[PDB]
RNA sequence: UUGACCUCGGAUCAGGUAGGAGGACCCGCUGAACUUAAGCAUAUCAAUAAGCGGAGGAAAAGAAACCAACAGGGAUUGCCCUAGUAACGGCGAGUGAAGCGGCAACAGCUCAAAUUUGAAAGCUGGCUUCGGCCCGCGUUGUAAUUUGGAGAGGAUGCUUU
RNA sequence: AAGCUCCUUCGACGAGUCGAGUAGUUUGGGAAUGCUGCUCAAAAUGGGAGGUAAAUUUCUUCUAAAGCUAAAUACCGGCCA
RNA sequence: GAACGCACAUUGCGCCCGCCGGUAUUCCGGCGGGCAUGCCUGUUCGAGCGUCAUUUCAACCAUCAAGCCCUGGGCUUGUGUUGGGGACCCGCGGCUGCUCGCGGGCCCUGAAAAGCAGUGGCGGGCUCGCUGGCGGGUGCCAGCCGUAAAACCC
């Protein structure tokens, strides 16, 4: 069963999100931000139960639904559109070498033929990848921390990673690395 | 503030409220122990009135008394023996006052405030600690609370010429021939 | 009995008495202390080095793998951290 | 078959007693309480209203020691104790009563809807001593009252006040005179 | 599902307390008969003895719902006279006070009925490095203020620790 | 913290208790002398007790139903002298 | 002995925590410390078809950014409004006109309320025709635009 003050606080959080994505819309995409790619993790919290159109399917490019689910993701003009429409979904920022070393380390898996495997072996993820330049797991590791052309393919073949629920532990550029430490 | 009105209730108690609350309480006592411990009073304004404080070392506790005569009456008064089967009871403490709290066909149900004279709260307490003296071991069973001084005829006046002293030490004082050394 | 004291102060809607009461439990997934002294225990158990040595033989062996080890519920972050350190 | 205890036995009788006689209107207005919305709304402004609890306390008095070592407004609170709040209403300082519905002897608060109708307070009948006793971090409160809040909230408290005296007084105007119970039937 | 409250219980849990003795005197409860009235039953014995319960170095009583009719007195107790008077009574046996007056000794107070409400300001325990820290009691009322020949609150100006 | 003074402000005082009827018990004491048991059950310029033929109950004097308290008093017992 | 782990007319018989000696972690004997009842305060454990609370009604725009101009003062963009009523003063669009629209100035009202709802389309949805393709109706759209056609969707 469920009361008239849900139905009215649903009702103005859809509103709301209506005239932030007509005024994101209509106002030029320009980030206070060099102009220069970078690199950001995001992890999507629980918010609004209800998503509109726009943010779901950005949500499903950049492939987040389940339960506390992370990506990296570069920064340009358009991934910098992208994540100012669904900002009150996700959270995002640069993260350290010792952060995705552990994130990985810890929780990195792969998906093959539509299917999750757990890392297990370097000769597995030599036969998933296995002409890329790619040849172990510290690889794909400096190519998600030193830039270069191998992101995409390294991003679509790792899932991504449904990290621990916290018990206690905007934008920002260096908080992330305590919110992953206490995330995992 | 509240025990003004309840003072006023008290004062009406064949009145509908009241008789409601003390029927359905009377069915309750009445299928509980003869003398059994009350968590608070069911009258506070009677009990406040009386001496009792909500501190440690202050209890109550509800006795039922069988009604009726001993023709021969019986002099001590239901009340007196109340305090006196409650004084047994809880050896350890000191019979402070009580009051009627209800009655039926076959018994009148009284509350007893009792004082531990032994906890620390009483003893450091200038206004209660004179019950920590040994002079008032059982007041109950000499006649030294509310219906023992009621019964002894204890008051001023023509009315109470052979009893207001103690008649007994005014019968002895009357009964004694004072020889003095001249004559 | 401070857990029943810490559940009571979470119904009764008190956060700064809640806060007050989980310092006071020294609860080891904010320390990464452990929950209880074990002081007394070690000691009786081990009087001399030696057998410390041979016991630390698969403690140090259990926290080397532990410490390659991810977190959960039961065992949180920051005695994982401990662990390393 | 099987015995139950004693004192269950009492309890479940005194229920059965207490509902199925001929109750008289003063107590059988007590039956009729808050509902849960408004009981809701009510405990939120009082919530916004508590008063400190010991340890608030001491340390605002060591704030205030220690800034005299090296100004402030009447403070705001939820007014609680019977005597005291009797006294508010007597003299009309009450801006809103909320009696609890399970005081054991009854008696205390028989008379507090009467006094509130006769002085002119909005008052209503609450679910429960123990959530009173919450929001004034004793075990129990058999009454609170507010009289006077902050600027930040008068209106809110003035719905409120209106909410209950259209929600709960006027469907209590014709069943606070009337005798409860029976068996007819 | 979880957590309060209330009520009723358990524990070889912690800290305490009561019982018995003594009982000359004291405070209560209960309670006779012989005897006198030259018989005897009302009465007397006697509100005594026996019996039961409860204290102390004293107990009890005690600061007027008193005495009085005054030009008034002024908590209680006891001594002297009042006084074998008043009063009551098979008006027989008899029973039998008190006010005033003189003296000994003198002492007055605490609560409930109030909202601290600009702040439960109060208290029992446990831990202690003994200095201050926790749990609990308590708003169905613990401190302060007040106790009706009073009192409160403001103002006021002296006088007190 | 405390006493006093002043006043265009206030001033809460004890209920199965008084009392009425009735049965015992007790007293010099049917205003029942007091107490107790049963039935009924109060008041608020109120209530209690007295004074008085005096012209109507005029007047007088106190506040019950909560509590503490030394001394003067008793004493075949206790520690002694 | 009030008499107190049970009995008591026996120097007998049990429970909990420890020790010593004699073949001894197993057997025996002895020893040390505890174990009565009523009641008060606290502690802890437990019951109750006694009893209440448990589906955010919160915050979240820029608390200043970006670009100009003469680097010292400003300028520009950042589109963000509860609903009614009135015994008034206008302006501008429309209508053959009354009048109706859009925008102002003056008041009143609790976050107040008792029919009066009408302006044209594009897409998507539903529906019914023809042999996935072709056509129209719609008091459907928590989808856009303003009549000219898109955007969005896949």
């Amino acid at each position: 069963f469920k009361r008239a003050e849900k139905y009215v606080k649903e009702y103005r959080e859809q509103e709301r999100e209506k005239i932030r994505l007509a005024r994101i819309a209509k106002q030029q995409g320009s980030f206070h931000i060099p102009a220069e790619a970078k690199l950001v993790f995001v992890i999507r919290i629980k918010g609004i139960n209800k998503i509109p159109p726009k943010p779901r399917k950005i949500l499903q490019l950049l492939r987040l639904r389940q339960i506390n689910n992370g990506v990296f993701v570069k920064v340009t003009k358009a991934t910098a559109e992208m994540i100012k429409i669904v900002e009150p979904w996700v959270a995002y920022g640069y993260p350290n070498l010792k952060s995705v070393r552990e994130l990985i380390y810890k929780r990195g898996y792969g998906k093959v033929n539509g299917q999750r495997i757990p890392l297990t072996d370097n000769a597995i993820i030599e036969e998933n990848l296995g002409k890329y330049g790619i040849i172990c797991i510290e690889d794909l590791i400096h190519e998600i921390f030193t830039v270069g052309p191998n992101f995409k393919q390294a991003a679509n073949f790792l899932w991504p990673f449904k990290l621990s629920n916290p018990n206690g532990g905007g934008n920002r550029e260096e908080h992330i690395n305590a919110l992953i430490r206490a995330m995992n | 503030g509240a025990l003004k009105y309840l003072e006023e209730l008290s004062k009406k108690k064949q009145s509908d409220v009241v008789r409601f609350l003390l029927r359905v309480r009377c069915w309750e006592y009445r299928q509980l122990n003869v003398i059994h411990r009350a968590s608070r009073p069911s009258r506070p304004d009677k009990a406040r009135r009386l001496g009792y404080k909500a501190k440690q070392g202050y209890v109550i506790y509800r006795v039922r008394v069988r009604r009726g005569g001993r023709q021969l009456k019986y002099q001590r008064s239901l009340r007196a023996t109340a305090e006196e089967r409650v004084g047994r009871r809880c050896s350890n403490l000191r019979v402070l006052n009580s009051y009627w709290v209800n009655q039926d066909s076959t018994y009148k149900y009284y509350e007893v405030i009792l004082v531990d004279p032994n906890h620390k709260a009483i003893r450091r307490d200038p206004r209660i600690n004179w019950i920590c003296n040994p002079v008032h071991k059982h007041r109950e069973c000499r006649g030294l609370t509310s219906t023992g001084k009621k019964s002894r005829g204890l008051n001023k006046g023509h009315r109470f010429n052979k009893t207001r002293a103690g008649r007994r030490k005014t019968w002895k004082r009357h009964n004694t021939l004072s020889l003095w050394r001249y004559r | 009995a401070l857990e029943k004291k810490i559940s009571r102060a979470l119904g009764r809607g008190d956060v700064s008495n809640a806060a007050r009461l989980e310092r006071n439990a020294n609860l080891p997934e904010k320390t990464g202390k452990p929950r209880y002294t074990l002081n007394h225990i070690i000691r009786e158990r081990y009087p001399t080095f030696q057998d410390a040595l041979r016991d630390l033989d698969d403690c140090l062996s259990m926290l080397f793998l532990f410490a390659n080890l991810p977190s959960t519920t039961a065992v949180p972050a920051k005695m994982i951290a401990r662990c390393e350190r | 078959m099987v015995k139950w205890p004693e004192y269950i036995r009492l309890q479940r009788q005194k229920k059965i007693l207490r509902m199925r006689l001929k109750v008289p209107p003063a107590i059988a207005q007590f039956q009729y309480t808050l509902d849960k919305n408004l009981a809701a709304q009510a405990f939120k402004l009082l919530n916004k209203y508590r008063p400190e609890t010991k340890q608030e306390k001491k340390e605002r008095l060591l704030r205030e020691a220690t800034a005299i070592k090296e100004v402030s407004k009447k403070p705001y609170t939820v007014k609680y104790g019977l005597n005291h709040v009797v006294g508010l209403i007597e003299n009309k300082k009450a801006s809103l009563v909320l009696i609890a519905n399970d005081v054991d002897p009854i008696e205390l608060v028989v008379f507090l809807p009467a006094l509130c109708r006769k002085m002119g307070i909005p008052y209503a009948i609450i679910k429960g001593k123990a959530r009173l006793g919450t929001l004034v971090h004793k075990k129990t409160a058999a009454v609170v009252a507010i009289t006077e809040v902050r600027s930040e909230d008068k209106n809110e408290l003035a719905k409120l006040i209106s909410a209950v005296k259209e929600g709960y007084l006027e469907k209590v105007e014709d069943t606070r005179k009337r005798w409860g119970g029976g068996i007819m039937g």
